[PDB]
């Protein structure tokens, strides 16, 4: 299920009120997450939990969740790249409903949107390093894209 | 139905799914999981389209195309941003793990990924983390396994264990570490797992015998032929390069073979590249071996025979059409002679009057996947029609088809039709004197002599209609179970007999036509099927001529000095000592063939026939459908001194240089007109294939795809002066890529798929009017006979019981995919595939004998006593003995032939 | 709407003129990516549909191009009326700065057309072309004889059926040829040459020794007065355009490298141009630059050439010496830079092979710097000699409408007085950037005129130069299109997608999807145009190849007649001409 704030924290425990705040109501078992936690550690175990726990059989969870997951090992590290949070919300919007095989990927990714959209600054805090894919091969000039 | 896409409409048919309407529409849609044969399972995410609720609809959402049935009224979108950046987004996550392989890669030029990857546009790689990587199996002699490159597209399962029925192969492991594989290193199980190369879209599964002498898809010359392997015809692309045979890819045909082929025919054509062949004439004298050319044989061989004053011709089931009426036609009609024993020739003559005057439709291979009921009598199908097999295994899921389909599940949703068929499937009843491949599907499985499962197909068809011949003494327990069979089959819609001339029995062809009759007197849509031998024994019946026990007095009693033999090795059809007797008494002996046999060591002269590969030819397949093959490379291009011509070449040169003093190498079409004009019975073999005129808007057609590489280099190492291209005169096709091969031409033969865009063997897809359906413009092949209005009558020559006589022993055939076939044991990778022969034994004859599982016993037929290791069989009825049929010493004639002193070595 | 769109252009009003003229329903407009608007005419309306484009208030006055087509294999023809075969003509409105191609359907039996050498007197060897290769009878042609084969050659080289490759060698028919050349001086008949009527007969060719090429004119003669000219082509025949049916998209490069040898890159400009088209390439602007760059030292170099080519037909012997020294620099930089001297094949489909090896612009400033003394050398040693301006000025002199009506391009109409150039009228790869100059002159195309703009045209390439060199953009080489081919190399070696696409892209080619192109640039001669259709394939399914040299020979005898045979070689000289260029 997607994070919510405390300003949500007002909001009765009901599938439709919980629906329009961009959550789901789901078990109804809340958990709470004070200022100390870091909230990219939180989401990248998280994201472990469920790319871990994929049956394998459809493409976007099976091979898109293990990307989330380098990619938020790399921000709680600080071995963020430009790049990486576009990556994350491109996932974000492709392992939707209707997306994927099931429902295990949309509620996979539900916690990273959220975690994106209301606590977007601890994830460009992870963002250290300039982009690099490829390395230098001695004899061949790159194609320098601007 | 009517689809709106990308705002066109399109009217297509309901019943399929969306990815298949619009591949058949001719509209590009990149898909994985998805396979016209196996279904839809919606697993890799590549079909993604846009779907509309109506046509004023912005919003959209995306489907899977594979998943989503092409109904009424149905808006979609491919080119729409999103479903195209989604497609992307799926091949970029199947490219984050894949390894940088391409180049060592045996799949690349032909790899369906490498052609979405493409596809999709997608070339920049923003995945800067570590991939993961797999540990290899070892799947056997024929199936290369590279894991790496594996994409979870989970075909070679499905392909594997719900179509061909094999249980080795599966999926293990979890999340992103999803292994396909055996669960340890050995050899794949199933007779189909050669068609797991071209059902796995990328380089997991690979050829092995290719990867050996491995080149690129765009460097092989293609031709349109038939397998040789057996008689079932499946059609083949032959691919060949620098003069020697490549690779034996699948050529879709519709109505026979349409994906799929099995391991015999794509592995068992090593034999066309060994270098024992014959590739000039050879003449004996004295001691010498006299290489000569084509001219001075011809001319030396037509002396000799007009020096003779009666030669006759011994046939083989092996070679086409053609060449067998060219040899009928140099020795004379009443002196040709089909090159197969008097049983053999009988049962091949009675299989084919069942099915050209039963009055009872003999469906094609495709058509057995619709039928409700199987009984097979006497044939290991799986041994020695394999094919058939896998047909039957579709026509028995076909009953969780029916149940799915009770339930309005769509024909492509196979998940949703196996989870209601669980286990229920049609009834299929099997007899043989073992167990077969079939019994793990069967409903009842009859391990008997072959006088037993005769004496139980003339017991069905007599409790089907009691005008059929009865039978006495049958056990109340045989009894019940006829009566399950009898219930079985009076309530199919579409019951179907296959049987076969492998049995070695006539009355088991008897009784399969008898129940096939009274099935056809109830007013079932009854279909029978035969299985031969050999590739062309159904057309060398239906010529017709002496058995080779005729020759072979007639070569022992003088009254005949001069034998050509055409492609016929003699021992596979009578005893070996006879032959050889036969042959050193008859002063000359001329051998027309393309493979090493034992009978040209007394052979006064050998001509070096072409092989399927290096010849053109009709070849007339089980169901009596002629079917043409075409030549696939020029021997003499690489090797300029090799003078190998076609069979039927040779015989015509032949009887022009004895008729006029004069050679004539004559042309395909002037032996396909005579052989129109002297048997009515073939006249269907004219429109096979359209003659060596046809043309596409003017131009022929391509053997080679059209970036085939280094015409200047590679005869520079013989000569740097380019030699002249070889001029086909015989068929329609060219040597060259100077020609057509698109796939909107209006022909059947087709060499080879390609379509831009389409590398893969997806771009069948491409070829056909509907995908998974037909070849656009027909399939290539003619039925020669169409079903007769009146049947035969019922054959009341019931057999008595197998009596086990001491002394005596009863020979039951084994049959083996890799060992049978004699073409197929020259290939040298069949030799590691081929088991060690085993002489099976009951477990109370072994205690007769006190022999033990494993020690040698000999014993002696025809004076040849030779030795073997005893395999137990527990299905075995006593007083039999179990023999590998086509094997080393072990001809196919001993199928219920007797035995004596089977003793202890 | 980026550059390579499929547009119909509905909106020219020449669309609106035949719809007001002929009506709605007499023709088929045609969508492409060729720029132009793409006409489907009836075959007995194409006389007065050509009458009626002429007659326009600002009309089409240049038939620029004129072929056929052979449309049996072509299975993306959506929207396309029925043909077989068809005919297009390529027009040009210079006062309008238009252009329009119209096109004849021809079914396989009925292959004719009306000519259209009374609307255009140059249609005359385009019709024999387009007979030649393709069987295309055109009634009312005058000499309807084969243009590029022997008149002794059975079939049409260019249609889908014929076999591309070299036939086996014969010595038979090389013997059989020789005796025909041998008889051919004994038994001239000046009928079938399309000649009439003290008068003498020669021959120039075939055989000739100079720079542009080896061809033969069959002369007729009062005294030394030339009657009469027809011009025997033919020789340097290569099949460029069969090839361009038989490569790849990408490996037919080195191919266009060779239509016109002095040329290299700037022969290879319109073909990747048009490629681009094609693909749905925007290429950016550092591969603009480049290419310009190129093209403009390659175009530098072709003009050394023919100015000393010229000054050695004239007589004087060193100039050609000097000149050859400046283009061993000119060759040094190329050298440096593609890897080649005169057929780099450097160019690629989305950018160039390579990005500019670190130190090229040391060679570009010293060869900026060596260029302008020697040039000036070269006019005050022999181009303001008074005997090279007698041998000169007013030989084969002739106007704008001469120009206009006979297809001539480049320095010989822009010296009749028509500022018309493709870098300015129609830009291409950014050439709207620098700013050079573009001479013309007074009105008189003498060969004293062409050589004298082609030296303002050297002295403007120079220009050019010293913009490119003082203003370099930094950025790739290569445009990030997935059909730029190959992709950059050190992403094809070490990513898996760069390594697929750069796998499928050099093996089984490129795909092209099915559509139309065409490239239209002003070459070192005149205008260089490729005309692309692709049916979705990865080889080319038609590729025309427009070179100015072809209209300037059939120009030939329109503007020597009743001169020398002097005037006829230093006409000759000043054409700016080579026999690969006008056979292909
Ligand atoms: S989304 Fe569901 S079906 Fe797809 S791989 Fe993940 S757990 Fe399996
Ligand atoms: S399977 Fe295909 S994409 Fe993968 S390495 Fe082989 S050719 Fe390349
Ligand atoms: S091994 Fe091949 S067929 Fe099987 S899931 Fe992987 S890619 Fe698909
Ligand atoms: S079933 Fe018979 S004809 Fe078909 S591939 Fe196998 S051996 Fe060949
Ligand atoms: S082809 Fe439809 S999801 Fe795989
Ligand atoms: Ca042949």
């Amino acid at each position: 299920t997607d994070f919510l704030t405390e300003a949500h924290l007002d909001l009765p425990m009901e599938f439709e009120s919980i629906g329009k705040a961009g959550s789901r109501l789901g078990t109804a078992l809340a958990m709470a997450v004070d200022h100390e936690i870091n909230m990219v550690s939180l989401v990248r175990n998280l994201e472990e939990f469920f790319a871990r726990e994929s049956c394998g059989w459809c493409t976007p969870c099976r091979d898109g969740l293990p990307w989330s997951v380098k990619i938020l090992r790399a921000l709680e590290r600080g071995e963020g790249q430009p790049g990486d949070i576009e990556t994350l919300e491109q996932l974000c919007r492709f392992l939707g409903p209707g997306k994927t095989f099931c429902a295990h990927a949309p509620g996979a990714v539900e916690p990273l949107q959220s975690a994106i959209k209301y606590f977007r600054e601890e994830f460009e805090a992870g963002i250290k390093q300039p982009f690099s894919n490829t390395h230098l091969i001695n004899g061949i000039q790159p194609n320098l894209l601007k | 139905a009517t689809i709106h896409v990308d705002g066109k409409e399109y009217e297509v048919n309901g019943a399929d799914n969306l990815l298949e309407a619009c591949l058949s529409l001719g509209l590009d849609i990149p898909y994985f999981c998805w396979h016209p044969a196996l279904g839809s399972v919606g697993a890799c995410r590549q079909c993604a389209v846009k779907q509309y609720q109506n046509a004023e609809d912005t919003r959209g959402r995306l489907v899977m195309s594979c998943m989503t049935p092409a109904s009424d009224g149905t808006f979609i979108s491919i080119d729409d941003e999103e479903a195209k950046q989604f497609r992307e987004s799926v091949v970029e996550w199947l490219m984050t793990n894949h390894p940088h392989d391409c180049p060592v890669c045996e799949e690349g030029g032909n790899c369906h990924l490498q052609d979405m990857t493409v596809m999709t546009g997608h070339s920049f790689r923003r995945y800067r983390f570590t991939k993961r990587t797999h540990r290899n199996q070892d799947l056997g002699p024929f199936i290369s396994h590279e894991m790496n490159r594996c994409i979870a597209c989970y075909r070679c399962v499905r392909y594997y264990k719900d179509y061909a029925g094999g249980t080795d192969l599966g999926v293990y492991g979890a999340h992103d570490n999803v292994y396909f594989g055996r669960p340890e290193d050995g050899t794949l199980e199933s007779e189909f797992s050669g068609n797991l190369v071209e059902i796995c879209p990328t380089g997991v599964f690979t050829d092995k015998t290719h990867s050996e002498r491995y080149n690129r898809k765009w460097d092989m010359q293609f031709a349109p032929s038939i397998c040789q392997q057996c008689s079932i015809g499946c059609n083949i692309s032959p691919g060949e390069r620098y003069g020697e045979l490549r690779r034996i890819e699948n050529r879709y045909n519709g109505t026979v073979n349409h994906y799929f082929l099995c391991d015999r025919g794509r592995f068992g054509y090593g034999y066309v590249n060994l270098k024992d062949r014959p590739r000039q004439p050879v003449q004996r004298r004295g001691d010498d071996f006299i290489t000569l050319n084509a001219e001075q044989a011809m001319q030396g061989a037509a002396d000799i025979l007009r020096q003779s004053k009666k030669v006759i011709g011994i046939g083989s089931p092996r070679a086409s059409v053609e060449s067998n009426f060219a040899l009928r036609e140099l020795v004379g009609e009443e002196n040709f002679y089909t090159g197969i024993a008097h049983g053999e020739q009988e049962r091949l003559q009675l299989a084919l009057k069942v099915l050209r005057e039963g009055g009872i439709y003999t469906p094609a291979l495709r058509e057995i996947e619709s039928y409700d009921a199987v009984l097979v009598l006497g044939e290991d199908v799986t041994q020695t029609g394999a094919r058939v097999a896998l047909a039957v295994r579709q026509a028995v899921k076909g009953k969780a088809r029916e149940m799915a389909a009770a339930q309005k599940v769509a024909d492509w949703q196979i998940a949703a039709i196996l989870n209601i068929g669980q286990r229920a499937k049609h009834p299929l009843f099997v007899t043989n004197v073992d167990d077969t491949r079939l019994d793990d599907i069967a409903a009842w499985t009859y391990r008997a002599p072959v006088e037993d499962q005769a004496r139980l197909g003339f017991a069905i068809a007599h409790a089907l209609d009691n005008s059929a011949p009865a039978v006495d003494g049958i056990e109340p327990e045989l009894q019940s179970k006829i009566d399950v069979i009898v219930q079985a089959l009076a309530g199919a819609k579409k019951p179907l007999i296959i049987s076969g001339t492998n049995a070695g029995s006539l009355e088991v062809i008897q009784a399969a036509a008898n129940v096939a009759k009274a099935l056809k007197g109830r007013g079932a849509d009854v279909g029978i099927t035969m299985i031969a031998r050999s590739v062309n024994s159904m057309g060398l019946g239906i010529m017709g001529g002496g058995s080779l026990e005729e020759a072979l007095t007639e070569l022992e009693t003088g009254r005949a000095d001069a034998v050509v033999v055409l492609e016929n090795d003699l021992h596979r059809h009578a005893s070996a000592t006879r032959v050889n007797a036969a042959l050193a008494k008859a002063p000359l002996v001329m051998v027309v063939d393309h493979q090493r046999t034992a009978i040209m060591e007394n052979a006064h002269l050998v001509l070096s026939a072409a092989s399927f590969a290096e010849s053109d030819g009709t070849v007339i397949n089980n169901e009596g459908r002629a079917q043409r093959f075409f030549q696939v490379y020029d021997p003499a291009y690489y090797d300029s001194k090799t003078v190998m011509l076609e069979s039927w070449r040779w015989l015509h040169s032949l009887h022009s240089t004895l008729l006029s003093r004069e050679v004539d190498w004559t042309q395909l079409d002037h032996v396909i007109d005579a052989v129109v004009a002297k048997i009515p019975e073939l006249a269907g073999i004219k429109d096979a294939a359209p003659d060596a005129t046809f043309r596409i808007r003017g131009q022929k057609l391509a053997r080679e795809p059209h970036r085939y590489s280094g015409r200047t280099a590679m005869r520079a190492n013989i000569s740097v002066h380019e030699p002249r291209q070889p001029q086909d005169i015989d068929t329609m096709f060219t040597f060259s890529m100077e020609g057509n091969n698109q796939p909107t031409a209006h022909r059947s033969q087709v060499p080879f798929a390609w379509a831009p865009g389409w590398n893969s063997p997806q771009a069948w897809n491409k070829f056909q009017d509907e995908v998974g359906g037909k070849l656009r413009f027909g399939d290539p092949g003619v039925r020669l006979f169409e079903t007769s209005e009146n049947g035969l009558d019922y054959f009341t020559s019931v057999p008595a019981r197998f009596q086990p006589q001491d002394g005596k022993w009863r020979i039951a055939p084994y049959y083996h995919l890799f060992g049978s076939d004699e073409l197929s044991q020259r290939a040298p990778v069949f030799q590691s595939r081929m088991p060690q022969p085993y002489i099976k034994l009951n477990p109370a004859d072994a205690a007769k004998l006190g022999v033990n599982a494993g020690t040698r016993v000999s014993f002696s037929y025809d004076g040849n006593t030779v030795t073997l290791p005893v395999e137990i069989a527990e299905g075995l009825t006593a007083g039999q003995v179990g023999l590998p049929m086509g094997m080393s010493g072990i001809a196919p004639v001993l199928a219920g032939a007797h035995l004596e002193d089977l003793k202890e070595a | 709407e980026p550059a390579w769109q499929t547009r119909d252009h509905l909106d020219d009003p020449v669309i609106g003129e035949l719809r007001n003229r002929f009506g709605p329903d007499a023709f088929t407009v045609q969508a492409t990516r060729t720029g132009v608007p793409v006409v489907w005419i009836k075959r007995e309306q194409l006389l007065e549909v050509g009458d009626f484009l002429k007659k326009l208030p600002k009309p089409y006055v240049m038939l620029f191009d004129l072929h056929g087509m052979d449309e049996r294999l072509r299975t993306h023809r959506e929207g396309l009326p029925a043909a077989d075969f068809s005919v297009f003509y390529h027009l040009i409105s210079i006062d309008r700065n238009r252009d329009i191609m119209l096109k004849v359907a021809l079914a396989e039996n009925d292959l004719h057309v009306p000519t259209f050498t009374k609307l255009f007197p140059n249609a005359n060897w385009y019709e024999r072309e387009t007979w030649d290769l393709f069987g295309i009878t055109f009634d009312g042609h005058p000499n309807l004889r084969r243009i590029m084969m022997p008149q002794t050659w059975k079939g049409h080289p260019l249609r889908k059926d014929y076999p591309a490759r070299a036939t086996e060698f014969s010595p038979f028919e090389l013997t059989k040829a020789k005796q025909d050349l041998e008889m051919e001086a004994l038994t001239f008949k000046p009928e079938e040459w399309g000649m009439k009527r003290d008068f003498m007969f020669l021959n120039l060719g075939p055989n000739h020794p100079s720079a542009h090429g080896a061809f033969r004119i069959v002369l007729q003669l009062d005294g030394e007065e030339i009657v009469d000219c027809v011009p025997d082509i033919g020789y340097h025949h290569r099949g460029a355009e069969k090839m361009g049916e038989r490569q790849s998209w990408h490996s037919y490069i080195p191919y266009t490298d060779r239509i016109e040898y002095l040329g290299g890159c700037v022969n290879e400009m319109p073909y990747v141009l048009a490629v681009e088209k094609l693909a749905g390439i925007t290429v950016p602007d550092r591969v603009n630059v480049i290419r310009v760059m190129l093209s403009e030292l390659f175009r530098i170099n072709s003009h050394l050439l023919y100015i000393s080519t010229f000054i050695q037909d004239v007589g004087a012997m060193t100039p050609v010496f000097f000149a050859f020294t400046d283009r061993q620099k000119i060759y040094d930089l190329v050298e440096a830079i593609t890897g080649f001297r005169m057929h780099p094949a450097w160019f690629r489909i989305g950018g160039v092979a390579h990005d500019l090896p670190r130190g090229w612009d040391r060679l570009l400033r010293e060869f900026l710097d060596w260029m302008p003394k020697r040039l000036a050398s070269y006019e005050k040693a022999a181009l303001q000699n008074t005997i090279l301006k007698g041998r000169s000025q007013g030989v084969a002199a002739y106007g704008a409408k001469e120009a206009l009506e006979w297809g001539t391009t480049g320095a010989g109409l822009r010296a009749t007085g028509i500022d018309f150039d493709v870098r300015k009228a129609r830009p291409y790869s950014g050439y709207e950037n620098f700013d050079f100059e573009i001479p013309v002159g007074g009105g008189v195309s003498d060969c004293y005129t062409r050589v004298m703009l082609k030296v303002e045209e050297l002295r403007q390439s120079l220009r050019i130069l010293e913009q490119c060199l003082n203003n370099m953009p930094e950025g790739p080489f290569k445009a990030d299109h997935p059909l730029t081919t190959p992709p950059p190399k050190e992403r094809t070696l070490q990513h898996i997608e760069t390594l697929i696409t750069h796998f499928l892209q050099v093996s089984w080619g490129p795909v092209m999807p099915a559509n139309e192109s065409f490239q239209m640039i002003e070459a070192t001669k005149g205008i260089n145009s490729y005309y692309l259709t692709s049916d979705g394939s990865t080889m080319s399914y038609r590729t025309r190849i427009r070179t100015p040299s072809y209209a300037h020979l059939q120009q030939i005898p329109a503007a020597i007649r009743g001169s020398l045979v002097s005037d006829l070689i230093v006409y000759l000289g000043s054409i700016d001409f080579v026999m690969s260029d006008v056979d292909r």
